[PDB]
């Protein structure tokens, strides 16, 4: 009887159990009908639990028993190219998953002495990101923006860009329509990115307890390669929906509210998850694998997504998370409707890792181009009230316009490191000063086409190794000078 | 097996049952003798079920008997419901006799799984030029209707019903969530006059009913539309069905009122803690399945003109297109009065609808925007002091504005002009030709309320 | 006269933009006030 | 006697004891068969004490056993903690072996009395242009950094560590109370490879830990700093300790997270009813008595970017110098984004800093405040609808705003420009010249991140 | 024809009774069903058909139709029409008549604000001339 | 002459003590009997006639009058004098002195806001000159 209990109350997907004198905190609980729950609080007389499934089939007076194991999910290399729900059960109808290991869903990040500084870059294909907001293996960067602004496109492009790098990927969908998930899966399968990707889905009709638990299961699935000297990349499509589900569960549990009716431990809820994405040293890998692999360092990169209301980054949850990650990428509605499709707002978007996660040529060339844009934004906002100004204002405004026109890109169009380096050098050296504000995209597109049709050895040398010296910069200058004349945009 | 009422506080009623046979959540109950019926909402200890009455609690004491149906509320579904008015319980309120249908379906159901979603996104053709060109629909999508009274909302709904029934051999279901009685009577008589009533089934939720009635009235229409979609003829092929909700705002308001009645901690700005889940329950059953499809037209009210309020914020996460009915267009004698610049759609991208359709749509929108930005210049200074390209833009914009209007079937009994069902190709051809500059000599009057493009040519030749 | 034209048009546009920003601020404040009062009332009712 | 767990919820555990063996308040308890330790917070009769676990609740169940140590939590203190990293309970985490010291002090102690308080002392030179003018420091005082998320608290704290802790002879203590773990691994290696680790101590509890750890970490560093302050070598030698406490707001945040579970009625904005008492209890121990001195710098988090929140507002009265960071200034590329207004220091006194310093600071603040009041006329009307004096005020205020920004040694990785250091007299001379009337021809683009004023003059001929 | 002099005071009294009866509060401490209170009262002002009159009178009256008109009155504080009760009642009626304090002082004695006052019935309830 | 440096802190301490005693809160979580708390203290500052002094001292001192002047201090948040404690205390005292943060930064060192400050006693509390 110490492991069996009965249900006394069911309401809104939360079940209070009488009995179960021996059960631990967070342990799995089995109902009749293949329904699993987890404990939440162990009072003096009863036990509380949420249901991971459809609670419409539970009645007062039924039976339950304790499994003896905390929440677990199947982890391994056999999950690549599959679609599962928050518990690891496939839903795509392709058959069972032959797992070999299971891992805990909730755990703690490694300590301070077990970490390493990030120095290996991660490529996404966007000029506005790879030159101003670098991303490195082990760094976590936030994608923040409004509704209908293009947040999901960036994550899918980043996933696609890892075809040759050799790093696994995980995609989590929380509180989304089933049609959108199916479309995303179809698009991933179209480009062959499904061969190294896993998808965890929790739709808008799924219970709040399932949308709450999905990111932790996804992170646990991603940690498998981190612990074994291999890299990975995980995307949470909306952490706002997880916060809303947690708020619903807390309010249904009578916890006192606070700002915007959010309870305490919201910061803890969003912090204990993103703290698990880190780069561990070789000693940690050696200890974990018992000497199976030596001289290897693991990593895990995260790209959470948060949406705002009316472009207000000063709200409670939008700021909480900013105070956790190592940077943010802000997408503005005003620029998106104007025509700037990758609408990246410089000045409000920063990277905390900095230039340590870049190739040498990109790190040296792309120096302080975000602060200039941030200054130019306010200068252009203020300088419409003047009549006569010196040439400094004209030059700064023209340079700002040219740079803001340069960083426009089309979807599904990755750029190599050489193209970014050539374009950034052309912008910095001042060669595009005489070019009109229009035809800037045409100019750099034609320049890249000419530099790829010719100069193939130099371009491939830059692509393989990201170093440059007097010889390479002289070659770049000679090539762009040759292109400037005897060519058409 | 039987129960007995123990508490009566307004609408909330608590019923005590046996040790074992305690009805599940949402299982309807019937009170013996009295007409009223109950619905389960929450289970408490000692075999006590907290319910909500669907009728009225005047004249009810403590100790009456209650019989459990052991099933959710079931409603009659079939072909015999076309042209009949029902309430939330599926009972006729038109004094026309009992419904001949014998089969029933439960109104509580799970959404279709991930494997049942269609493998493509196909457009739905309506025969209206502006809607088909600038705000294309989608099989399984959701459209928000932003418009007040006196602009032709009911006429548009009736026209869409007639168009779908004639073209795609589909049917429709109309659900009124918290509607006025006067407007309901007027709508019924208008449809009966327009010979549209015999291809639509309606459920009415009155404004003076307890919130339990106005909360669960959309699920009845959902169930009827689901039965219509799955009904297979030879070779399956299902059907394409529509669904109208009179106001989605009142649905959330009724949910809030019910949550407040039962007693639970309010969320931000006083809304219920379970809001997004409650709306996703409704909006996840409108999908396109391998057998058929369901499309929804919903009218949305924005409280206090605050787009950041929780209700519109939760509503907009499911909408695929927005139709805006403007009063200036109606006052300018153009029907249907749909704003061509403030109406948006997610399907207007080159990947879904092709390249040339997208190009023509954006070119038309650009011309309209240029005309809008030049109208104030014309007013403030005059038609003169302008070059020729702006004048050409003005003339082409006027031609497009006139061409956006067309006659309707449901107006034949009033004016006598026949209705039109212009297909997408002809609209694309005509607008491409107009943008090219071929029809730069036709008088603008020939483009007004004419329909197609060869009709434009004939009308211009007659003048 | 032409310069006065231009100045007044610019003033109208600036006033419209300021109105929009102030409306956003006011809506946020109103929602916060409603939430705060509801929380206070619920706490007071739970006290007794 | 032995204990018996009876209820586990969140991070709060209550343990039932014998009748005549109830442990006191703040005593530490141990659970047999586990690495978890508890501390007492409340008594409730029946031999029942409410406790907070100094660990994590995994595999914990109702019915375990607990042994009472009958003593508060004690940590190792002395000179052998220099160059070591420890956690809340005082255990090494740097894989370097145990700390070889028997000296241990209780972690809870009373604040010093009124009769052992010391006066102020000399002025601390920092090298920051804006700190040295509008917010002077003082040896033995307290400094606080107020700002929102992503505004630059950590960079400013690291620059302060780099600028004033090198020309110093004495010990130093750094405490992490709920910040990023990545930053904690960069500090250690920088100090290790800069050959300064030999005279520093570290305690780390970060944001990945349960609320028990984040609640009592600051007390450990406080105890170590107190012992370093009170210790005298033979012949009576001082030490002049420095304390660097990271975000204090996380201490109150953990208190808020646990207060409701402890059984306390909520207060305004959901805070705990005993906020001010806890803040004063912790903040009264960071003081310089007559037997030593402590110079401390703290970073304070502002929730939702408003300074009227109950937590930041209570802390304003516990500091001598307050530095306020704004997101507006940060979003304009100005670094450090320190608000010239709203930033005050107690040392801005004509008898402390002199007659010229006070006058220059007052004139600068007056000019900035006068410029601030004109934000509406320029917004609605144009720039031309002002008097010449207002235009001069606006231009001078813009130049002053630009001139308060300088590059940092630490922030070189972000940008690549080398760092700068400015003596106080150069700042005074530059601001005196700017306010006097000269520099009315130099464009404001030459005042951006220059450091001195001769550098401004040199840069004027380039941009 | 029936006129309610102030529904706001009735709402206040109903709130007092509900609060003293320990009903769960909400926005502005109003109970759960405050929209129903006015909806079920204002929906009884209607026009019935000749069949209803014939059936109710059991043939005593033939060829006649009944009616009932309502003119409720509501007071706002500082023109705040966004409050709970004004918004609850505005969405039930078929029109609004707005009286302005500024127009009253300006000399317009009836003080009717045409432009924001509407009638949904419209010209269907007027004589020919 | 007695000066209370901050009555706001006393209000906060009283609120903590009362809330920890489980007494029902109110606006801003302040329980009842706060106006009493800050009114029964200030009411003790007054002037007493010579007869009161003579009776109290049993004739030890004659022809002498006593007095006691109060001077409390209250801190506001962003100039919100519409809060609970400031409104509860303003209606009790016999005058107010307002210090504006805008004038302090401007240059007005004794930043006293005239016009909004008033003294009820008036000219009777001044020397002849
Ligand atoms: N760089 C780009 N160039 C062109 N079109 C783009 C670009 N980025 C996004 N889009 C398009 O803009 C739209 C944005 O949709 P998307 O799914 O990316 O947004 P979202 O932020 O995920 O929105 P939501 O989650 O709120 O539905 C899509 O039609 C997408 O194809
Ligand atoms: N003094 C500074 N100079 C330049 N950049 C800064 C400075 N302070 C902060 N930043 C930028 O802001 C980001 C966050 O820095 P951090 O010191 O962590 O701010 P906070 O601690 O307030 O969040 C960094 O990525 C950095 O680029
Ligand atoms: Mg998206
Ligand atoms: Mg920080």
């Amino acid at each position: 009887a110490k492991n069996e209990g009965t249900i006394v109350m069911v309401s809104d997907g939360i079940v209070r159990i009488h009995g179960l004198a021996d059960a631990m905190y967070g342990e799995m609980i089995e109902f009749d009908g293949g329904l699993f729950g987890m404990a939440l609080n162990l009072e003096q007389d009863s036990v509380g639990a949420v249901v991971l499934g459809n609670y419409l089939s539970l009645q007062e007076g039924q039976k339950a028993r304790c499994t003896g194991r905390v929440l677990e999910v199947p982890v391994g290399p056999e999950l690549l190219g599959r679609v599962v729900d928050a518990l690891g059960n496939p839903i795509d109808g392709k058959g069972p998953i032959d797992a070999k290991l299971t891992d805990a869903v909730e755990k703690v990040a490694p300590g301070v002495i077990w970490r390493q500084s990030v120095d290996q870059p991660v490529q996404t294909g966007y000029k506005s990101v790879d030159t101003m907001i670098p991303v490195g293996r082990g760094q976590r960067e936030l994608i923040i923006g409004d509704r209908q602004t293009g947040k999901t496109a960036m994550a899918i492009d980043a996933i696609i860009a890892q075809k040759n790098s050799g790093i696994k990927c995980v995609y989590v969908a929380i509180g989304q329509k089933q049609s959108t998930i199916a479309n995303v899966v179809r698009k991933l399968e179209e480009t062959g990115a499904m061969a190294y990707t896993t998808v965890v889905a929790a739709a808008a009709a799924d219970p709040a307890a399932m949308q709450y638990l999905a990111p932790y299961s996804g992170c646990t699935m991603g940690e498998y390669f981190r612990d074994r000297g291999e890299d990975a990349l995980i995307i949470y499509d909306d952490l706002s929906k997880q916060a809303v589900a947690y708020r619903q569960i807390s309010l249904l549990l009578r916890r006192p509210p606070g700002r915007e009716a959010y309870p305490g431990d919201v910061f803890y809820l969003h912090s204990r998850l993103l703290e698990r994405a880190s780069r561990v040293s070789a000693e940690y890998v050696e200890k974990f694998t018992n000497g199976a692999v030596t001289g290897k360092t693991g990593s895990l990169t995260a790209l959470p997504i948060i949406e705002t209301q009316a472009g207000d980054v000063s709200a409670f949850v939008p700021t909480n998370v900013i105070s956790i990650t190592d940077g943010q990428i802000f997408l503005e509605t005003s620029l998106f409707n104007a025509g700037i499709r990758p609408a990246v707002n410089a000045g409000i978007s920063v990277s905390r890792v900095g230039g340590s996660a870049q190739t040498k040529i990109i790190k040296k060339l792309s120096g302080g181009i975000r602060t200039a844009l941030a200054q130019y934004r306010e200068l252009a906002a203020f300088a419409q009230f003047a009549s006569d100004l010196d040439e400094a204002t004209r030059k700064q405004l023209e340079h700002g316009q040219r740079v803001t026109e340069l960083m426009k890109q089309k979807q599904y169009a990755p750029y190599s490191i050489a193209d970014q380096a050539v374009s950034v050098y052309a912008s910095n050296e001042g060669y595009m000063a005489d070019v009109e504000v229009k035809k800037i995209v045409d100019f750099d597109a034609a320049l890249i086409a000419y530099f790829r049709s010719e100069y193939a050895p130099l371009m491939k040398q830059i692509d393989e190794t990201g170093d440059y010296n007097k010889d390479i910069e002289a070659a770049i200058k000679a090539g762009i000078e040759s292109f400037k004349a005897t060519q058409t945009y | 097996s039987s129960g007995r009422i123990i508490q009566i506080i307004g609408a909330v009623i608590d019923v005590e049952f046996e040790r074992t046979s305690v009805p599940k959540i949402y299982d309807a109950l019937q009170v013996d003798g009295t007409e009223t019926t109950l619905e389960v909402q929450q289970q408490l200890g000692d075999g006590v079920v907290r319910t909500i009455a669907m009728g009225s609690t005047e004249g009810l004491k403590r100790g009456l008997t209650v019989t459990s149906t052991n099933a959710p509320i079931s409603v009659p579904v079939g072909t015999a419901t076309l042209g009949r008015i029902m309430d939330v319980l599926g009972r006729p309120i038109d004094e026309a006799g009992p419904v001949a249908t014998e089969e029933r379906l439960p109104i509580h159901r799970q959404a279709p799984s991930y494997a049942e979603q269609a493998a493509s996104t196909d457009l739905l053709e309506t025969g209206i030029k502006v809607i088909d060109l600038l705000c294309p629909f989608a099989k399984g999508g959701k459209v928000g209707l932003f418009g007040g009274a006196g602009v032709g909302k009911t006429v548009n709904m009736m026209e869409l019903i007639n168009n779908i029934a004639k073209a795609h051999s589909g049917l429709s279901v109309f659900a009124g969530v918290g509607e006025r009685t006067r407007e309901g009577n007027d709508f019924y008589h208008e449809m009966k006059d327009s010979n549209v009533l015999d291809k639509v089934a309606m459920v009415y939720g009155q404004m003076n009913e307890p919130p339990g009635n106005r909360l669960r009235v959309a699920l009845t229409g959902l169930t009827m539309a689901e039965y219509f979609r799955d009904e297979k003829d030879e070779n399956g092929k299902g059907r394409d069905v529509l669904l109208f909700v009179d106001n989605i705002y009142r649905y959330t308001l009724a949910g809030t009122e019910v949550s407040a009645l039962l007693g639970r901690m309010p969320s931000a700005v006083g809304y219920q803690p379970t809001l997004a889940e409650e709306m996703g329950v409704l909006q996840e059953r409108i999908t396109s399945t391998k057998s058929g499809s369901i499309t929804s037209i919903q009218a949305v009210y924005v409280p206090a003109d605050d787009l950041t309020d929780p209700s519109p914020a939760t509503t907009f996460a499911h909408l695929d297109a927005t139709v805006v009915l403007s009063r200036d267009i109606a006052s300018s004698g153009i029907y249907p009065a749909i704003d061509p610049l403030d109406s948006t759609s997610r399907q207007l991208d080159p990947l879904v609808v092709g390249q040339e359709h997208y190009e023509i749509a954006r070119a038309v929108q650009n011309v309209l925007q240029r005309y809008k930005e030049l109208k104030d210049i014309i007013a403030i200074l005059g038609m003169d002091e302008l070059a020729e390209e702006d004048k050409l833009v003005v003339y082409r914009a006027r031609k497009i504005q006139r061409f956006f209007s067309q006659p309707f079937h449901v107006a034949e009994v009033f004016t006598g002009a026949p209705g039109k069902l212009v297909p997408l190709k002809e609209t694309i051809r005509g607008f491409k030709g107009l943008l090219a500059g071929e029809y730069d000599h036709i008088p603008e009057q020939a483009f007004y309320m004419v329909g197609g493009i060869d009709e434009v040519i004939a009308k211009a030749e007659k003048l | 006269q032409s310069a006065r034209m231009v100045a007044m048009k610019a003033a109208t546009d600036n006033a419209g933009q300021l109105i929009k920003d102030l409306q956003l601020i006011y809506n946020k404040l109103r929602q916060a006030a409603i939430t705060q009062e509801i929380s206070e009332i619920v706490g007071g009712a739970a006290a007794v």
